[PDB]
């Protein structure tokens, strides 16, 4: 158990070591975590007929960005 | 830098308050220091875990505010609200 006892916490490690360690459990446990929900916006952006008629068509009306 | 740095100061903190109080109850010492005996890896986890209320980490309450601040700054800079 002394083996596990010697095994230095993190006060023992050295600046950047722990600097690394932190952004590597930030990533995982914030910037992976954290949600957005932005479809239902995204492809209806994509899916609106963009001013067809305001700027110059005169024709067959034009595939929309998401088509 | 810095918010390592003063995790890494209460965490010697608390492991002298754990050294200390070793003396009075030897059981209790097993589980509380099985936390300075994980990985470090493992201590990064678990010391960042005050996400959400599940708060099964000893970060206070002054060192949890400085990095749900920054998470806000984070997220305003990536413009997600």
């Amino acid at each position: 158990v002394v083996a596990c006892f010697r095994m230095a916490p993190l006060y023992n490690l050295p600046r950047h070591r722990a600097v690394n360690l932190f952004l590597q459990g930030y990533e995982k446990s914030w910037i992976e975590t954290e949600e957005h929900y932005f479809e239902d916006k995204l492809i209806e952006d994509l899916a609106k007929p963009g001013a067809e008629p305001p700027e110059e068509d005169e024709g067959t009306k034009r595939v929309d960005p998401l088509h | 830098d810095d918010f390592v740095a003063k995790l890494q100061d209460n965490q010697r903190f608390r492991y002298n308050e754990v050294m200390q109080a070793l003396n009075m109850s030897a059981a209790l010492t097993a589980r509380k220091t099985k936390e300075f005996r994980s990985p470090p890896q493992e201590q990064i986890n678990m010391l960042l875990n005050f996400k959400d209320d599940k708060s099964e980490c000893p970060c206070p309450e002054e060192i949890r505010d400085q990095l749900l601040d920054f998470h806000e700054d984070l997220m305003t800079h990536c413009g997600i609200e």
